[PDB]
């Protein structure tokens, strides 16, 4: 009805500078007190 | 057991010829692998 579909298919197509779609990624880090599951690379050195 | 979020599993496989009770000897259960689970434990049961 008047209150209509709030979703809409994006205006891109295999045919479709401001209208260029950009991809985005985020690594949501849960900083709560918990066991470590993701840590950085510790580049070892020669002995 | 689980402490500070890291599950510590200990195991030991040794032979014995006795069926009455626990035999004489000493054995230290070795933690083979650490598991980061972080779960509370107050109850448990055996699945047979
Ligand atoms: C462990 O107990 C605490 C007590 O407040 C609770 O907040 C937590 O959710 C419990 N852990 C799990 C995995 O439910």
């Amino acid at each position: 009805f008047n209150c209509y579909f709030p979703l809409q298919s994006y205006g891109f197509q295999p045919t479709n500078v401001g209208y260029q779609p950009y991809r985005v990624v985020v690594l949501s880090f849960e900083l709560l007190h918990a066991p470590a599951t993701v840590c950085g690379p510790k580049k070892s050195t020669n002995l | 057991k689980n402490i500070d979020g890291y599950f510590k599993i200990y195991s030991k496989h040794t032979p014995i010829n006795l069926v009455r009770d626990l035999p004489q000897g000493f054995s230290a259960l070795e933690p083979l692998v650490d598991l980061p689970i972080g779960i509370n434990i107050t109850r448990f049961q055996t699945l047979l």
